RNA sequence: GUUCCUUAAAUAGGGACCUGUAUGAAUGGCUCCACGAGGGUUCAGCUGUCUCUUACUUUUAACCAGUGAAAUUGACCUGCCC
RNA sequence: UAGGGUUUACGACCUCGAUGUUGGAUCAGGACAUCCCGAUGGUGCAGCCGCUAUUAAAGGUUCGUUUGUUCAACGAUUAAAG
RNA sequence: AAAUAAGGCCUACUUCACAAAGCGCCUUCCCCCGUAAAUGAUAUCAUCUCAACUUAGAUACCCACACCCAAGAACAGGGUU
């Protein structure tokens, strides 16, 4: 069980350099179209996801402000809207939840 | 051996497994979006799959509200989910959840993924967007495709 | 209306052609007999032919005890307790030993596998050997004799006492005490009745069969 | 499944095996290749404190799909040449072992019942 | 291999895409339905010393049959699907003949394959098994071979992978007793105990060890065959077959002894659907088969 | 040990013989009311201990991230047969 | 007259600043002075049952009751429990 | 027809379920040197050959990013119309 002869630094190295330890090259690295991030295939970019993250932590926080205590979960829909925007017609029954903010380039 | 064997062991047995994925399901009803590893990402979806068909079914059939009682531990999504999600999708039949892809986590690094329903007021995600139609590929299969049908 | 356990298929991934396959063999061997349409807990009486036997045909009375397989192999059991001595036959609807397949009663006893007969007392298992048949109401609700059955003594040999069996049928309250039903419901799974997953739906694959069945009939 | 040390049954008119006793008969040793004993085989059955052959007529495991399957070991006795000790079996016999006519001619003939 | 194709497709060029490949997969495989049109090469007539080229069909499932003497017997079901002959090579010890299975996708191939695949019609299929065939028949590449070459009352081997277990332990892969669970076991119950010997300080090579059992082509011999199918083109062979569900599987003539000279009254070539040849039943049965539809069987 | 049983087999258990030649009496000889985690057998029931083992959950194991020891080592470029 | 170091010893030649002691479990490698399956000669071979000498080790070599003991007694098997 | 050891399977039977396993089912094929016999000399008899010459005397598996998997610890492999 204990080791009869150390191992040697030739022998060390060859087995700590083969290609089967060393790391493997990746080459799913691609060029995300918005802000330029380096993004990689099948995967989300990296600032448009925070971005995202951002703006759904800010709008659950509205939520939260106007829902008030917790238990409450609605049975109604909801809208989104920002600075200005006539609220839409055909949305007219759903409750509306936002406070100060401009639409981004990318919401529609 | 796992040879066709289905449900990935998670939590310590069968009911800490189901329950931490009723857990899920319950916070994706409730704010309609978690970041979860791959695994319980895609089998917190299976799941909502089935919830919404019961949901679909019928408010007044004893089953459907048993299984929404049960599945939903705050007991106050039962509404939201029967009068919104069932009746928004009266028109599909099995394309719910939108299932994608995170880099990873700053802590662990573990492989984590993002699912909602679709048709949510949130912000859209960034989907994979295919290549436009005006590319030289594209181009050329679109000028097959009209001598083709010129052929004829 | 109510189609043969014995069509609708497994949950096991495969090439429907073979599915379809047996269910042509199964047609065109109904096509000669008859194999009428029972449930678990009724009385059979299928007429064989043996190589061997006081003649070249066979009979045999019993309750079909349960039923499973799938193709050709539509296996039950049936239990009737001869001279004081219990004999089980397993009979498969689709042998080639097969004449008439008389049907004496219709019932379903709740349970869907009468399993725990075995451990009952002879009481709810001898039965006449020549009786004539029972049928009334053509076409209508099955009668079901929501009736309990009594056990033996402690001494079992498969634990029906545990809730994963569901039998809802024994009569534990004059066999079981307090601390025995304790123990057999501290082994409960109240996860598997919610578990929505392992449900096998079948609406699609019953409209396909019957499509079959009807083309074959018509055919 | 009728191995070795199985209590099992008699069913004979023989006072050996009808007698009572402090100590339930089970078998002695299997007549075959493997250690398992199916229907249709000789075995030894040790009875009031003495060896003597049997044959095995049923036993308790599931056998194959046009067959009985009875729920006690049903066992009946026999002698050397057997020549069965016993005159009547009210119990019924599986019709399986009519194929034999010669190693067991007296047995069919005296049986009664058949399944 | 390199990037994928579906890649640089828009929304709209997909099914276009997989609606042309359709088309043209069906239409190479009706150009090529016709092989008696086509030249054929000289047909021979049957010899003592030679055999025949064999097929390869998928194994769906498993069902029973009784036969006329009232006996359950198990039967495997294999589905000829294709089955067309790639290319011919002559002296190696003897002639040889590639033939493929089922349809796989032309667009996760290597570039060689594809090449070949395209002097060729038909689409690449997924594997190719060589079949060590004599000089007398010889099949052009580009012909069918449907279930029809077989014929019932015949006995046809068949191999294939086998469902693979992994990296086993000792008693599943060989059949170890092991060790008693207690008189005085503590972590012993599964383990190999004693290698070979004591003063030997090596290890007899190709000594029973932990290692990856099944996943490997294995022959089975002596498997007859009761029914047949046109339509379909299914093959029901006696017994269990190596290989999962829906695995291809090679099947060829046996190679016994008793059964050897024996082909007479089978098709030296191959089943020519084209004929001049008189098509056959629904489905040829045998002798000893009980008939699906026919009355009850009675032993008076 | 002889001797008769207890089972299919009994150097396991027990009924009597002194021949224990070195047993034998408050270094205590014998029976007995209740009792023994003390040491050896057994009748009707019991379980995977085996006949022949298998399926599931966890502990646990492997990979991806962090840290991170000890027994030991003359150097090893370390095969096999006579 | 030739072969044995498998039993009992005989000698203490490195191994008492360590080679962990018998049976019984899984696994068996090899040798034939071969119990059996293959082939021969003789025989106190009318045939089986037998005996002897040569080749053949590709294979098989049981289930249990006791004493801790391989060995040691016994019940039933198959051609054999080397 | 049964077992032995090996190669496979869940459709019927069971442990059980989207699998796997056996109690359940299919397959396993080549002679082995030890003898007995034509024809004749050393030894014109006779005689089987450590004299010349004749009798019982290889077949099988193979060699073109990303999702699922009956393939697998990774790696690797199969499918992705
Ligand atoms: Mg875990
Ligand atoms: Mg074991
Ligand atoms: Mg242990
Ligand atoms: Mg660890
Ligand atoms: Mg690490
Ligand atoms: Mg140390
Ligand atoms: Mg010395
Ligand atoms: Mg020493
Ligand atoms: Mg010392
Ligand atoms: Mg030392
Ligand atoms: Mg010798
Ligand atoms: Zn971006």
């Amino acid at each position: 069980a204990a080791p009869k002869n150390r191992r040697t630094i030739e022998v060390n190295r060859c087995r700590r350099r083969n290609p089967q330890k060393l790391i493997k090259v990746k080459n799913n690295i691609d060029v995300c179209p918005e802000c330029g991030h380096l993004k990689q295939k099948h995967v989300l970019c990296a600032y448009c996801y925070e971005k995202v993250c951002k703006e759904t932590a800010e709008i659950r926080r509205q939520i939260g402000k106007q829902e008030g205590g917790p238990f409450k979960a609605p049975t109604i829909e909801t809208v989104v809207l920002y600075t200005g925007e006539t609220p839409s017609e055909q949305d007219q029954g759903k409750r509306i939840i936002e406070r100060d903010r401009k639409r981004p380039s990318w919401f529609t | 051996i796992s040879h066709g064997r289905v449900f990935r062991r998670m939590g310590l047995g069968p009911e800490s497994r189901i329950h931490l994925l009723r857990n899920l399901l319950t916070g994706l009803v409730r704010h309609e979006r978690i970041e979860a590893p791959w695994a319980r990402v895609d089998e917190m979806r299976g799941y909502a799959e089935k919830l919404i068909d019961y949901g679909k079914l019928g408010d007044t059939n004893e089953r459907a509200m048993r299984m929404a009682d049960f599945w939903l531990t705050e007991k106050d999504l039962i509404p939201k989910l029967f009068q919104v999600l069932a009746p928004r999708y009266k028109d599909q039949t099995g394309g719910y959840t939108r299932m994608l892809q995170i880099p990873n986590r700053s802590l662990d690094r573990a492989k984590m993924a993002v699912i909602e329903y679709k048709g949510n007021c949130l912000p859209p995600l960034p989907l994979p967007r295919r290549d436009s139609h005006l590319t030289l590929l594209n181009q050329l299969l679109q000028g097959l495709r009209q001598d083709l049908r010129q052929s004829q | 209306r109510f189609l043969s356990p014995e069509f609708i298929p497994r949950r096991g991934r495969t090439d429907p052609l073979k599915f379809q396959i047996e269910r042509k063999d199964m047609l065109e061997r109904r096509k000669v007999l008859h194999i009428p349409e029972f449930y678990v807990g009724s009385i059979l009486r299928v007429t064989t032919a043996d190589p061997y036997a006081s003649g070249k045909i066979s009979q045999f009375l019993g309750i079909c005890i349960q039923r499973s397989g799938r193709g050709l192999g539509a296996t039950f059991i049936l239990r009737n307790v001869i001279e004081g001595q219990g004999v089980e036959i397993c009979f498969e609807l689709y042998n080639p030993r097969v004449q008439e397949i008389q049907v004496v009663k219709l019932e379903k006893r709740l349970d869907d596998s009468l399993l725990y007969l075995r451990d009952a007392l002879p009481e709810y298992s001898t039965f006449d050997v020549n009786m004539k048949p029972v049928v009334q109401e053509p076409n209508q609700k099955v009668p079901v004799n929501e009736l309990k059955v009594k056990m033996k003594p402690k001494p079992w040999s498969k634990r029906w006492e545990r809730p994963n069996f569901n039998i809802k049928g024994i009569r534990f309250d004059l066999c079981l005490t307090e601390q025995q039903m304790k123990e057999a419901q501290k082994w409960n799974q109240p996860w598997l009745e919610f578990d929505m997953m392992r449900e096998y739906d079948t609406s699609k694959i019953e409209a396909a069969i019957w499509k079959e069945i009807e083309a074959s009939k018509r055919s | 499944a009728i191995q070795k040390m199985t209590r099992v049954r008699v069913v004979d008119n023989s006072a050996l095996g009808n007698s009572p006793y402090h100590r339930a008969p089970r078998c002695i040793h299997v007549y075959k290749k493997n250690g398992v004993g199916k229907v249709g085989d000789q075995i030894l059955l040790a009875i009031k404190g003495q060896k003597k052959k049997a044959l095995i007529v049923g036993h308790c495991m599931p056998g194959p799909r046009m067959t009985p399957r009875f729920d006690s070991n049903n066992v009946v006795l026999i002698e050397d040449n057997g020549n069965p000790v016993g005159t009547r079996i009210k119990t019924p016999i599986p019709t399986s072992l009519r194929k034999r006519e010669g190693e067991y001619s007296k047995v069919l003939a005296i049986a009664q019942n058949f399944v | 291999s390199g990037t994928w194709w579906d890649e640089h497709l828009s929304e709209e060029n997909v099914p276009f895409i997989k609606q042309l490949v359709s088309d043209e997969d069906k239409a190479q495989l009706a150009s090529k339905l016709c092989p008696l049109k086509d030249e054929p090469w000289p047909i021979h007539p049957w010899e003592p010393g030679s055999f025949r080229v064999g097929l390869i069909a998928l194994k769906l499932g498993m069902m029973p049959l009784w036969t006329k003497d009232g006996q359950k017997h198990v039967v495997t079901l294999l589905q000829v699907q294709d089955c067309h002959v790639l290319k011919y090579t002559s002296k190696g010890k003897m002639a040889t003949l590639s033939v493929g299975g089922k349809t796989v996708s032309r667009f996760r191939k290597a570039t060689s394959i594809l090449e070949f695949y395209r002097e060729l019609g038909l689409p690449p299929k997924q594997t190719v098994k060589i079949f060590n065939i004599t000089d007398n028949a010889a099949i052009k590449p580009g012909t069918p071979l449907y279930a029809a070459h077989f014929r019932p009352g015949q006995y046809v081997d068949v191999t294939a992978k086998t469902i693979g277990k992994g990296f086993q332990g000792v008693m599943k892969r060989w059949g170890f007793k092991g060790q008693p669970a207690t008189h005085g076991q503590t972590k012993t119950h599964r383990r190999p105990g004693a290698v070979a010997t004591g003063d030997i300080g090596r290890v007899w090579p190709g000594t029973k060890m932990p290692g990856k059992m099944g996943n490997i082509y294995r022959t089975e011999y002596g498997l007859k065959v009761w029914r047949i199918n046109t339509k379909h083109n299914i093959i029901y062979v006696n017994g269990s077959v190596p290989g999962h569900k829906n695995c291809l599987v090679k099947v060829k003539d046996s190679k016994l002894p008793a059964y050897k000279d024996l082909g007479k009254n089978l098709p030296f070539p191959t089943y020519f659907p084209d004929g001049d040849e008189e098509e056959l039943p629904e489905d040829l049965y045998d002798e000893n088969v009980c008939q699906p539809g026919a009355p009850s069987i009675t032993f008076a």
